[PDB]
Parts: C-alpha cells; structure tokens; sequence
C-alpha cells in the first residue's frame, strides 16, 4: 500500500499568513495526488486533483504542486475559514489511500488557563458514584497537562478529559477533566486536587478542596 | 444541483450489519464511480472501496474483503454499502463520494472525489438508549466564577446543552463527550460569569437528549 | 492474468479490484516493475532538441538524448 505521510500533523499559523502543507508518498505516485479539506462536523471537500489542478468552486489562494513523492498544498494567505484539517489522497496504486491529515490552527499569543475544580454533587453521591471535575478555561497553546491528586496521592487510570475546538472569537482552547471514583473510595479521602501545567504558567497551578468541608 | 443524500444515523450491536444508502440526483448515476470513506471519532479518513454503478464491478481494500459489500439500484440512482460483523471500531461517520473515470478512462479522466454525501453516523455498541443524569458543577468557593452541569451516563450521542433557555451564550463551553468504559457517554458544560451576579441571578442548564426523549433542566446553585 | 502476491508483472497494471493483471499498450504506456499500479504510465515523448535513443515499450519508458549538443 502507498503510505502518505503528512508532516507536521499540526501547523500553527496566523490569519493572513502563508501556509505550506506537506504530503510525502512512500514511493512515487507521479501526479496522482488529490487534496481534501474538512472542517469539524462537515463532509470532506475536494480542493486539488492530480497534484496541481484546482477544483471548481475553490478560491485561487489554494494551489497544489509537486510530483513523484513530494507534494505541497499552498494557501497563499490564510482566511479564517481556512483553519481546518487537510488530507492528501493517492489514486495511482491499488488500493487508494489517504494521508493521516494536517490540522491548521490559529496561532495567537500564549494565554494561561483559568483553573477551577468542582466537587461531586450531593445528588450524584446518593447514586454511589463520585465525579470530580477540573476545568481549564481559555488557554493557548493547546498542550496542557492535568494531574489528579487525592490526599496528595497522584492518580492514574481513573480520569478522562476532552478539549473544545479552538474558540472562534479569541482562538483559545478549554479542557475539562473528570476524575471518577466510587462513593466508598471518595468518602475514604479528604483532599481532592487538580494540578495543571501549561506554557502560560511559570509554575504549575493546583486547585483543590476538602471533602465534607465543601 | 448534483447531490448525494445518505440515510440517517444508526445504532448497531456488535456482530450485526449495517446498510447505508447513498441517493444521487442531478447527473447520470451510471457515469461516475461511488466511493465510500469512513472516519472514526477524532481520526482520519479511511477509504473503504468503490463501485462502478454501470457494470456493478467493485473493489475493496484487503482489510475489508468479506465485510464490505457495495451494491446499487440504478432505477432509483442509489448506491449502498453494507458492512457486516460490526465491532466497536466500526463506530464512525460513513461518507459516499462520486468520482469520474473508470476502466480505460480512469488514468486520464479523473477529477477527484468532487461531491460527497452528508455522512451517516453509525454507532456500534451493546449499550441501550439512555438519557443522562444531570448534576450541578458548583464550587464551595477571583472576580469571575465558573458554574456547570455534568451530563453523565447517556447513550447514544448527541446531547444538546442550553443555558438560561438560550439567553446565556457568552463564556459557555460545552465539551466533547468522552466514552466511559461502561459504554455510556459523559460530558460537561460550563459557563464563567461575573461572580458578583451569583447572589442576584439564577443559572440553569437545559439538557436535551432526543434519542431518549429526555429534556432536563438543572438549576446550578453556588 | 492473475497477480502474484498482490503484484502484476512489468508491462502490466492491476485491475480495479486488485484481482487481475492487464497488459500496457505498446508504444503508448509502460510499467517497469512488478506493481500494483491501476494504469500504465504514459510514455514520454522527446522534445524537439532531443533524439529518441530507444522507443517506449510496455516495460520501459522512452529514452531521450540531446542531439550533438549535450545536454
Ligand atoms: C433491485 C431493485 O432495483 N429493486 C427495487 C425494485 O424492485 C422496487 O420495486 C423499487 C421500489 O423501491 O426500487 C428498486
Ligand atoms: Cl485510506
């Protein structure tokens, strides 16, 4: 199978800046390379076919070039609507394959998260399960580390997190992390702590509470 | 008006099969290949194979032989993709997409996968439909405070979360659900507000879950 | 003819289901190696400043060379 490598996986650029996306094939595919765009929750959209032919409806700021193994999608100047995921696709060899995609996101100044922690509700506690939530609000860049601590014991394997898409007004990210314990395990301990590490924070930030004193 | 219109979202149990339909209009159905492409949550596009609606010829990546069948009904201009022996991993949005050029015309007359269907969501799970429990996110307790709702243990996606019946939208973040090991989803929705308004203004999240016909309001008390 | 371990011989390409091998058209397109190409590659034609050293065959692209003034 032809392997299409898109590197880097993420490109951080400013609106009004040039973008150059790379697609490299494991072996020559000559000119038989297409480019697609996909925004979150939308179907992919064709941009360029056979390496360098812009598709109908696509604005002239998009162009593809290259042949053999090395291909480039160039966006001469990024518009807000150009921040999306881009996939290359080869058609010369059986079976057809896509690259793993390159996300173009908006570069902005570093912004530190606002951190908040929430105890489980009395309501939930009745049910026998306790969820503790840590919120990291409006930060950039996207890379952040949250670590759960229970009575200063570092937690592992009992939490899950997700991150919003980049905010359309201020270009930041937000992250929610949920620590889940049984009510029995929850009531065994006093201090619940959320520690966050982020480029915008010179030191890690810890938010916490004491069970039952909450 | 070239269009590809796909069938609606489906839930399936492990082991079952799913048949997705792709209805075409605005061109001669028989003159373009149909391709199928899928995308698991947070993952890339994966090509599943293709069909020549004119000759009924098909081809699938080796990884999908046995499991994938592409058929068409020419008289109604619709193509079908059937995927059998479903697994968790088959949870994805499935897209159809046409492309021009077959046989001796394929090399020289190909203009990309130019029009796509809207996609069909297929969730493969043994879970049964369940509305969320909605729990307040409040500190015991800065100039601004955060408030939220935890929307826990529901199946399938999606859930809609409103604040103050739509009146409140600034500083709202409704997060992507995570799939818990129970097989049920969970999400949180938060809002930051001027902490001076905590005494004098009430905050209510409105949680709509259509698949279960549940609609729940939770007032969040600081 | 049938592919060998997923591959078709030089001077052929594979069919649209990966199951069959089809000969290139002599003098028109080519395929140099055992392959899973979906078509044969179009032969290069020499540009006016060049002479054809050997013709395109199903297994070998045209070889072109500049006339008495390399290169
Ligand atoms: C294989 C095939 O063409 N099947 C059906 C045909 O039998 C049916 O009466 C019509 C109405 O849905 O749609 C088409
Ligand atoms: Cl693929």
């Amino acid at each position: 199978e032809i392997v299409l490598t898109q590197s880097p996986a993420t490109l951080s650029l400013s609106p009004g800046e040039r973008a150059t996306l790379s697609c490299r094939a494991s072996q020559s595919v000559s000119s038989y390379l297409a480019w697609y765009q996909q925004k979150p929750g939308q179907a992919p959209r064709l941009l360029i076919y056979d390496a360098s032919n812009r598709a109908t409806g696509i604005p002239a700021r998009f162009s593809g070039s290259g042949s053999g193994t090395d291909f480039t999608l160039t966006i001469s100047s990024l518009e807000p609507e150009d921040f999306a995921v881009y996939y290359c696709q080869q058609r010369s060899n059986w079976p057809l394959t896509f690259g793993g995609g390159t996300k173009v996101e908006i570069k902005r100044t570093v912004a530190a998260p606002s951190v908040f922690i929430f105890p489980p509700s009395d309501e939930q506690l009745k049910s026998g399960t306790a969820s503790v939530v840590c919120l990291l609000n409006n930060f950039y860049p996207r890379e952040a580390k949250v670590q759960w601590k229970v009575d200063n014991a570092l937690q592992s394997g009992n939490s899950q997190e997700s991150v919003t898409e980049q905010d359309s007004k201020d270009s930041t990210y937000s992250l929610s992390s949920t620590l889940t314990l049984s009510k029995a395990d929850y009531e065994k301990h006093k201090v619940y702590a959320c520690e966050v590490t982020h480029q915008g924070l010179s030191s890690p930030v810890t938010k916490s509470f004491n069970r039952g004193e909450c | 008006q070239v269009q590809l219109v796909q069938s609606g979202a489906e839930m399936k149990k492990p082991g079952a099969s799913v048949k997705v339909s792709c209805k075409t209009s605005g061109y001669t159905f028989t003159n373009y290949k149909i391709n199928w492409v899928r995308q698991a949550p947070g993952q890339g596009l994966e090509w599943m194979g293709w069909m020549n609606p004119d000759t009924d010829s098909t081809g699938y990546p080796q990884k999908f032989q046995g499991r994938v069948t592409m058929t068409r009904n020419t008289s109604i201009s619709t193509a079908y993709m059937e995927l059998s022996s479903l697994r968790s991993e088959d949870t994805a949005v499935y897209y159809c997409a046409r492309s021009y050029g077959s046989g001796s015309y394929y090399r020289d007359y190909y203009y990309g996968m130019d029009v796509w269907g809207q996609g069909t969501t297929v969730t493969v799970s043994s879970a049964s439909t369940k509305g969320p429990s909605v729990f307040p996110l409040a500190p015991c307790s800065e100039s601004t405070a955060a408030l939220g709702c935890l929307v826990k243990d529901y199946f399938p996606e999606p859930v809609t979360v409103s604040w103050n019946s739509g009146a409140l939208t600034s500083g709202v973040h409704t997060f992507p659900a995570v799939l818990q090991s129970s097989g049920l989803y969970s999400l949180s929705s938060v809002v930051t507000v001027p902490s001076s308004s905590l005494g004098t203004k009430t905050y209510t999240c409105n949680v709509d879950h259509k698949p279960s016909n549940t609609k729940v309001d939770k007032r969040v008390e600081s | 003819s049938s592919p060998s371990e997923g591959l078709c011989p030089p001077g052929h390409h594979i069919s649209e289901d990966g199951r069959d091998c089809i000969s290139c058209k002599y003098g028109q397109d080519y395929s140099t190696h055992w392959n899973d190409l979906l078509f044969c590659l179009r032969c290069t034609r020499c540009d006016s400043g060049e002479v054809e050293l050997s013709p395109c065959t199903t297994t070998r692209n045209t070889v072109c060379q500049c006339e008495e003034g390399t290169f």
